[PDB]
This record gives structure tokens, sequence and C-alpha cells, in this order.
């Protein structure tokens, strides 16, 4: 014998108050029985399950299953009761690498480690409740007992616990050999390296060796998978990546199942296929949730839908990243809230790609959100490479300077240059820092009443200009935005308003240039025409003339 | 030695506190901190069996080259149990804020002479994760106290209390407060000689059982505020006084007697905004009313200790700060402005960032505990970016604020 080292085991325990589950085996026929009683013999003739006494009080039910096309049984332990009375674990499966951020290499070689698996030692007091019974013949005899020795398939710790201690004993061979990576995936591993390919092959020899020492065997054949890998809906080569295959359908008629899928494949090949856009198609899956219900599809959705094949017409691939250059993001602005973005190190060359989109709200601004989805790029650059891009950006700098000094929140974008390709973000309107002499005086006012919906809006001005409107179907809000437009609209170039509106003011200091609301809108369309806008604030019912004036006149 | 029993409060789990994305350059510090931290014994690997976890990441305190984990046990704070057992409380010493210097010390390595509880290590798990998640994170936990826990000034509690026994005795005077990591040290000597005795102070720390050696220096008592004060003007517009009226109508919220009667009736029609108004005897009276009341204290303003601490912040422009301290609307404890600079000239979100630091000084100073921030700014720009100009080793709460706040303007 060669002494073989053990696998610790990890200590298991049930959630606080709960005990073992306790499910009844419901009967087999006469067939499955003898399948089951003939597989549990060799399981328990390779230490993997034990026959146990009558004490034991936990069951899980157990089943036989055929596979499909074959004579053959498999045995199936149903341990949905367990595991919902099972600890949590710590799970490393959550994050998985990104192409992107992995780096070529020459060799990838796999190693089938299907034997480690089956073969982790359970924790000896938990093992009491993984007991099952296989039921009897005529069910004239007990049912034979059996608890596992090992981790089960299908129970809650396993894929944690598999990890966790494959992974203790590779670290001293990774440490020891930092020209190779290793990475564990179901039951497999795979090592790559940049290793003369003499050296490589001696590495793979040199691992097999090490995880002989806990007598875990890998087959003599060498491993028939080979790059190009498919994992995890990517396509792994040994110095490109790729998403697997995006085959848009072709439909006379469409359901919300059908876009949602769409909309699933867009969203995956946008990782790799630039300017992929997806607004128009995600809008026909606005409130609905009823599955089987055809929408027709808009002619906005219909264009976006053309521009996305067009894109996914030939294969695109991604690059892996060197270490050694600079990585760099640039963003382009696509329209309807929605940006596009490419991360390379070398000239037409991508790492990947992606896409942002505007966050749900009534008003907005391009700067705004170019700022959201460089955020969004940084945060997902520090994941995937552990450091943020440099910017390329379709603002000017001049555009940013303004913006950020005069902006009433703290804002800031990492280093940057700017990018001259339409369409380039500007600000559409900037007010004035002081009130502007020889420029007349608007005071404005709205109100409503809010039984009826009638309300009025208008302004009076210091050269005696004045306005008052009837309106329906308003609120007290509404006029007072109202009562800016009509300001806005029937001043000159240059103006000084004055309102009484915290809810006015507090959306205009928010600099939206578009908005849901179609008044925003105008007022926004007006404010671009004027040279220069002065907005003042006043209380009201203050006494303040102009507005007292103005409140009297909308009032009733 | 021999550890004190500690739970978490009932009916909580630990943290599942999810590990936020690091950059390469504090991954490489932390495996080199904890490989050392694993080697003397202060913290161990742990197992998958442990699902518990708390952020952690590192910063460079002030004038400093050297990276200092961090552990960010916010979450776990909360869910550990207040400790009344073996003391009865420490009231704040109000003669602190009084000192010509306080000079704060990172005390916080002593913390890792006492051992951790063994039925608690568990819930200070952190991870150190991997760029690109390549590799599997690596699990630890504490064996001793750890640095910036609630747990931790609390247990060490009597330890450090006999070792500043003989500082004490022969520095009547010098009033010593501890929070968190932080000692804070205050006397009104000349700071030549108040630096000294720093030293002498940090000696007896070196003397028992071992960034002690840095010094962050305060004046508290040069502390400044900001009352209410209007213009004066030999010539008001109709805009100065539209202005003056909206900061007096805000300002009677606060303070009961102010009028603004007599100033509204000055622009009696519509008048052009840059137009110039004198003054009538009436609105001057009335102005001068105003003035005086603003000279005077607010009324009705406390401090429960059972309350918590709201700090609000406004960007004024051109590196300039206003801030406001408080538990109730328009009492206001303390206000504030830093018209500074250190670095972050072409970096608003740093400049917040150093605000909200030296805030939260001003609160444990003042109160002893840390205020709930009202910030200026998006969510997700803060949280992108704060951690990387961060050089405190406690972290308050902070929330976000998406409206403009039209009294910004007064505070001005
Ligand atoms: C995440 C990962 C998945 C697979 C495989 C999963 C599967 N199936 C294989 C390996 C070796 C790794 N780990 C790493 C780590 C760093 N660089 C790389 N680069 C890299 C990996 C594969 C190919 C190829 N062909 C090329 C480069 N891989
Ligand atoms: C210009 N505009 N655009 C939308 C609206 C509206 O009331 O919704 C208006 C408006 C209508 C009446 C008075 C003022 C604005
Ligand atoms: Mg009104």
């Amino acid at each position: 014998m060669v002494p073989i080292s053990p696998i610790e085991t990890v200590p298991v325990k049930l959630k606080p108050g709960m005990d073992g589950p306790k499910v009844k085996q419901w009967p087999l026929t006469e067939e499955k029985i003898k399948a089951l009683v003939e597989i549990c013999t060799e399981m328990e003739k390779e230490g993997k399950i034990s026959k146990i006494g009558p004490e034991n009080p936990y069951n899980t039910p157990v089943f036989a299953i055929k596979k499909k096309d074959s004579t053959k049984w498999r045995k199936l332990v149903d341990f949905r009761e367990l595991n919902k009375r099972t600890q949590d674990f710590w799970e490393v499966q959550l994050g998985i690498p990104h192409p992107a951020g992995l780096k070529k290499k020459k060799s990838v070689t796999v190693l089938d480690v299907g034997d480690a698996y089956f073969s982790v030692p359970l924790d000896e007091d938990f093992r009491k409740y993984t007991a099952f019974t296989i039921p009897s013949i005529n069910n004239e005899t007990p049912g034979i007992r059996y608890q596992y020795n090992v981790l089960p398939q299908g129970w809650k710790g396993s894929p944690a616990i598999f990890q966790s201690s494959m992974t203790k004993i590779l670290e001293p061979f990774a440490a020891q050999n930092p020209d190779i990576v290793i990475y564990q995936y179901m039951d497999d591993l795979y090592v790559g390296s940049d290793l003369e390919i003499g050296q490589h092959r001696t590495k793979i020899e040199e691992l097999r060796q090490h995880l002989l020492r806990w007598g875990l065997t890998t087959p003599d054949k060498k491993h028939q998978k080979e790059p190009p890998f498919l994992w995890m809906g990517y396509e792994l080569h040994p110095d490109k990546w790729t998403v697997q295959p995006i085959v848009l359908p072709e439909k006379d008629s469409w359901t919300v199942n059908d876009i949602q899928k769409l909309v699933g494949k867009l969203n995956w090949a946008s990782q790799i296929y630039p300017g992929i856009k997806v607004r128009q198609l995600s809008k026909l899956l606005r409130g609905t949730k009823a599955l089987t219900e055809v929408i027709p599809l808009t002619e906005e959705a219909e264009l976006e839908l053309a521009e996305n094949r067009e894109i996914l017409k030939e294969p695109v691939h991604g690059v892996y990243y060197d270490p050694s250059k600079d990585l760099i993001a640039e963003i382009q602005k696509q329209g309807q809230g929605q940006w596009t973005y490419q991360i390379y190190q070398e000239p037409f060359k991508n790492l990947k790609t992606g896409k942002y989109a505007r966050m749900r709200g009534a008003h907005t601004n391009d700067v705004k959100q170019l700022t959201e989805a460089v955020q969004k790029i940084t945060t997902e650059s520090i994941v995937i490479w552990g450091k943020t891009p440099k910017f390329k950006l379709p603002i000017q700098k001049e555009t940013w300077e303004t913006w950020w000094t005069e902006y009433w929140q703290a804002t800031w974008i990492p280093e940057w240059e700017f990018v001259n390709t339409p369409p380039l973000v500007k600000l559409w309107y900037q007010l004035e820092k002081e009130p502007i002499v020889g420029a007349e005086t608007f005071y404005v006012d709205g109100a409503a009443n809010r039984e009826t919906k009638l309300g009025k809006a208008g302004y009076v001005t210091n050269k005696g200009r004045q306005k008052v409107v009837p309106l329906t179907n308003t609120t007290n809000q509404k006029t007072e935005l109202q009562a800016i437009y009509l300001a806005l609209q029937d001043s000159g170039l240059e103006v000084n308003i004055v309102t009484d509106s915290q809810y006015a003011l507090g959306i205009i200091q928010a600099q939206p240039d578009k908005s849901e609301s179609e008044l925003v809108n105008q007022i926004i369309e007006q404010l671009i025409k004027k040279e220069k806008v002065y907005l003042a604030w006043v209380p009201a019912h203050k006494g303040i003339g102009g507005n007292e004036q103005v409140d009297k006149l909308v009032s009733a | 030695i021999e550890t004190v029993p500690v739970k978490l409060k009932p009916g909580m789990d630990g943290p599942k506190v999810k590990q936020w994305p690091l950059t390469e350059e504090k991954i490489k510090a932390l495996v080199e901190i904890c490989t050392e931290m694993e080697k003397e014994g202060k913290i161990s690997k742990i197992g998958p069996e442990n699902p518990y976890n708390t952020p952690v990441f590192a910063i460079k305190k002030k004038d400093s080259t050297k990276w200092r984990k961090l552990v960010d046990f916010r979450e776990l704070n909360k869910r550990t149990q207040d400790f009344w057992e073996v003391q009865l409380g420490i009231p704040h010493p109000a003669g602190l804020k009084k000192k010509k210097s306080v000079t704060v010390l990172d005390v916080g390595d002593a913390y890792f002479s006492v051992p951790l509880d063994e039925d608690f290590r568990k819930y200070t798990a952190f991870t150190i994760p991997s760029i690109n998640n390549e590799t599997p994170g690596i699990r630890y936990q504490y064996n001793v106290l750890p640095q910036g826990w609630k747990g931790s000034p609390a247990i060490f509690q009597s330890s450090m209390t006999k070792i500043l026994e003989p500082f004490k005795k022969q520095n009547p005077d010098i009033v010593i407060y501890q929070y968190m990591d932080d000692l804070y040290v205050g006397s009104d000597l000349e700071i030549g000689q108040h630096r000294t005795k720093i030293e002498e102070l940090r000696q007896h720390l070196l003397r028992w059982g071992l960034f002690l050696w840095m010094g962050y220096e305060l004046h508290p008592d040069k502390w400044t505020v900001q009352p209410i004060v209007l213009p004066e003007k030999d010539s008001w517009t109709v805009n100065d006084i539209q202005k003056l009226v909206g900061k007096l109508n805000w300002a009677s919220q606060i303070y009961p007697g102010i009028k603004v009667r007599q100033l509204s009736k000055l622009l009696r029609g519509t008048k052009a905004l840059t137009e110039v108004i004198p003054l009538t005897e009436e609105a001057e009276l009335e102005l001068a009313e105003n003035r005086e009341i603003l000279k005077e204290p607010v009324h009705g303003v406390y401090y429960d200790p059972s309350k918590d601490l709201i700090a609000e912040i406004q960007k004024q422009g051109q590196g300039q700060w206003t801030y406001q301290i408080y538990q109730e609307p328009f009492k206001n404890l303390k206000t504030g402005k830093y018209a500074r600079m250190r670095g972050a000239h072409t970096n608003d979100v740093k400049q917040l960032t150093e605000a909200v630091q030296k805030i939260t000084t001003e609160s444990i100073v003042i109160w002893g505990k840390t205020p709930k921030f009202k910030l200026p700014i998006q969510k997700e720009t803060w949280e992108t970016w704060w951690t990387e100009y961060w050089q405190a080793t406690w972290i308050p709460e902070w929330e976000f604020v998406n409206t403009p706040p039209l009294v910004k303007l007064w505070y001005q």
C-alpha cells in the first residue's frame, strides 16, 4: 500500500431548530427494486454508502429512472427535504470569470477528476441525515437502509464542499507553479500555460503526480476535450473568445415569450457585437406579463431588429487581456437613452463591448446618462481587470468643466479624453447666475381647482405685458409650469422670470434636456432658443408684488 | 486573554455582505497583509461551512506610504449585542472639544493582543477577491479582536485602562477619549509640549506587549460655526430684496419672531429685477429687528443621546462646502463651512469624501458618535469612488439626495 493523505471533512449542521428529514419512501416496481439493490451493492463495495441499523429515524426517498433508449437504470435520491434543512454554505461559483479578463494561453489541457467528486468524505456526524430506504420485494421484509459516507449528488452542500476540498489540494501546486493557471469546472480541471510544449506536458504529469498523493487518479488517455471550449455560453479559443452562435429567428408574428427570448439573445450578444440595441424591442414588454400574448412590432422595433440582424450577420471575436497595456473604453450615444461601448487595448481589437440604458425617471439629460454609463463601465472593469480604463468620450472638455463646476451635486468622471464622434453630448441651456439688466421681468403664476381641474396660468411684466389663459384638466403644479412656459414663449431673447413654484424650480435646477412630460419638453425647447434666462424664486403669499398680482389673477 | 463571551442580538444571523470590486493594487496589498496576519495568528483560513461575509478593502492614512487593511464592519456592528455587562457605560467628555489641541492616534493594533471568543469568530469572516474571479476568493476569520469592530474597544477597555493609568495619574488635565480604533488626546499645552506628551503617551503603548507613530492634529477650540447673517447694502435691487425676503422666510422656521411684512411691501408693483429700491423706514426697522433676532441662539435645542445625528452637506462651488448637524429639523446642533483645499481641486467627489470625514471627526469629538449623512451625490457615483479617498478607520452611514434643495442658497 502507498499511504494517501485523507481529505479533511467539512463540519456540517442543520439550520437552527430544524431536525433531519423524515420522508416516506413510496412503493417501487419489482424491477426498479432489483435495479436499486444492484446499484447500491456496488456503491457499498466502493465505500460510498453503508447499511445502517433500524435505530436511525431519518429518511429521504429514492427513485429509479430510465435514462432513455437503454435497458440500464440509475439511482436518484431526492434530497429536496434535507436541502431545505441544511445550513447555507459559502458559494464560490458566484461570479464566473469573464472571457475578456482571461489571458491568452499557448496550451490548455483538460484533466478528468471524476473519481474525486464521488469520493470526498462527508462529515461523520451528518451522515445519519442522508439515510434512505430501498423498499423490499412485496413489502414482506424490512426495506434495506443505507446512509452516505461521501458527498451525495444533489445534496445542498456537495458543490461547495467539493470545490473547497479540490482547491485546498491544488493550492500548493498552483503556488509553486506560478507559470500555469488551473481552473475547476464540474468534473474537470483545466490547466493553461505559455510554456514550451514539452515543459507544459511535464507540468501536467507533475500535477497528476501531486493529485496521486490524495489517491486521486486521472485517466491515462489524454483528454478528448480540447480548444475550442464551449463554456457558460461562450467559446474559448487559445487566443480569442466569442459568444456561442446567436441566431435570430424569422417569425411572421411575435409573442411576449418570443420577444423576451429575442432580448435575452441580444443582451448576451452585446458583450462582443458592437452597437446592439434593445430599447424598442424591450418597450413591447411594458406591463404585460401574459406569456402567449401576440404583440405587433412597431415600425421602430422592426428597424431596431433589422439593425441587429445586420450587426449579427457574421462572427465577431474578442481578444484576451494583456496586463502590460492600458485598457481604453470608448462610448457612443445611440439615442432614446441608449449608450454603447467598446473596451480595447490595441486599436480595432476589442476585448469586449457592451451597452447601457437610461434609468427610468420623469426627466433626464445626456450628461447624467453619460456619467452613469462611465460609472457602470468603471465598476465592470474593476471586476474584470482590476483597474479603471482610460475613457474616450463624445463630450468636449469645456462642456464637462462647465457642467460639473455648476451642477448642484458632487460629480466626477475618471481620466478621459474627448473623441470627436457625433452625436456629441452638449449643454443645451445654462441659466444666468445674476438678474439681467435690460431684460423684461416676467412674474408668473398658476392655480387650479383640485375638484374640477379648471385652472389658470399667466404672467405680468414690468413693461405691463400680461397674459392669463384658462385651462382644463390641470393641477396646481402643472399650472406653475404652464405659466413659466408662457413667459418663455412670449419674451424676447433675454428674460428674467420670477416664480414662487418650488416644484418648478426643483425640476429646472435638475437641468433636464428631455422629459416624459410634453410640457417640460416644450419648456426645454424654449430655453434652448434664448440667449439669457434668469430664474428667480420667491416665497408664495408674501405680498411680493408682481407675484401677488399674478397670483390673484390666476386664482379665480 | 481567556475570552469575553459575545453574542449577536436576538433573532438575527451573522452578516452576509457582498465583497465589492477591488483594484489590483488593493488586492495585492491585502494578500500581503493577510499572509502576515495569518503567520502571526491574528486570522485563520476558513471553510465553506462559514457562509458569512463582511467587506474588506485597503486605505492609506494621512501622510503614509503603506496600505492599511480596513474592514467595513458596519453590518456586524448593527447586529452585535450592546455591551452593558462588564461596564455600565462611559459618559462622553464634554471637555474634549474645548482643548487647544486634540491629537488622534491609531491604537487599533493593541486589539490584536486579545483573543476573540471562539463561538463568535465565524461572524468576522471576510474574503480577499481575485481579479476576474479567476481563483477562489481567499477566506479568513479573526482569532483576535478586529480593528473596526464595535466589540473591540469594549472588550479591550480594561486592558487600555491599565496601560494609561500612570499617564493619566501623571497628567491629570489631559483628556483621553477612545472611539473605535481611535484614541483622542487633548491638551492646552504649546504645540511642542503637546507633541512631546503624545510621544510620551505612545511609548506607554510601545512599552506594552508589541500606524501608532502617526498623529492627526486637531484644534477644536478654533472650530467655527455659521450663524444666519443678512447682507448690509447701501442700494438694494428688487432682486436683492426678493432674495432677502426668501432667506428671512426660511429663517422664520428656525426663529419665531422674524417678520417680512414691511420688506415685502417695498416692491409694491411689478418692477424690473435690477431696479434699485430705497428702503423705507418701516422696512429698515423690520430688517434691524430681524438682525437682532438672528444674533441669538435657536430656542429649544438639545442633544438627545438616544436619537441619531443627521448631517446634511451642500456643494457651494469653488471648493466650498456647507453642512449642518441636527436631530430634529430646524434645530441645528452644529453648522459649518469648509472653504478649503487639500487636493481635489478638479475632483468634487474627493472633496466631498474629505468633508464627510472631517464632519464625522467633529461629531465623534462633540458627541462621541457618527452622524447619518445626507449626501448631495448620485448613489452610483459615490459608491464607485469614495473608497479611493477614504483615510479614516471608521465608516459612517449615508443616504443620497436626488432633488436639489432650495435651501442651498441660504447657507451660502
Ligand atoms: C476561467 C477558465 C476557464 C477555462 C475553461 C472552461 C471550459 N470549458 C479554462 C481556464 C484555464 C480558465 N482559467 C483561466 C485563467 C486565466 N486565463 C485563462 N485564459 C484562457 C483559458 C482558456 C483558453 C482556451 N481555449 C484560452 C485562454 N484561463
Ligand atoms: C406648450 N405646452 N405643451 C404641453 C402643454 C400642456 O398643458 O400639457 C403646454 C401648455 C398648454 C397651455 C399653457 C401652457 C403650456
Ligand atoms: Mg400662487
